[PDB]
C-alpha cells in the first residue's frame, strides 16, 4: 500500500506511518532524512 | 520567556488585534493553519 510523502516533514510523515500502523501491516518499507529520521525510529520502537 | 510572552499578548490586546484559533486535529489535511498564528509570532519577535 503506497503512500507519497514530503519525507522532510515530520509531520506528514507521522501521518503516513501512523495511517499504514492502522492498516495492519507486516512491515513499512520507506525513507526518511535528517529531519523526519526521528519521527520514524520513535514510532517504529513505540508502535512495534 | 513569561516576560516575552506576557509583552507579546498585552500589544496585541493594546492594537484590538484578535486571536480565536476549535483548533482540531495536527494532522488534519489540510493543513491550514490559523491566521492569527502570524501576528502571534510578530508580536513575540518585536
Amino acid at each position: 500500500h503506497i503512500d507519497n510523502l514530503e519525507v522532510a516533514n515530520s509531520f506528514a510523515v507521522t501521518n503516513a506511518f501512523c495511517s499504514q500502523f492502522s492498516r495492519g501491516v507486516y512491515a513499512i518499507f520507506g525513507f526518511y532524512d535528517k529531519k523526519s529520521v526521528n519521527t520514524i525510529t520513535s514510532f517504529c520502537g513505540t508502535l512495534h | 520567556a513569561i516576560l516575552v510572552i506576557a509583552e507579546a499578548f498585552r500589544y496585541l490586546r493594546r492594537q484590538r488585534v484578535d486571536v480565536s484559533r476549535s483548533a482540531g486535529d495536527c494532522l488534519a489535511n489540510p493543513a491550514v493553519p490559523w491566521s492569527q498564528g502570524i501576528d502571534i509570532e510578530r508580536a513575540l519577535k518585536m
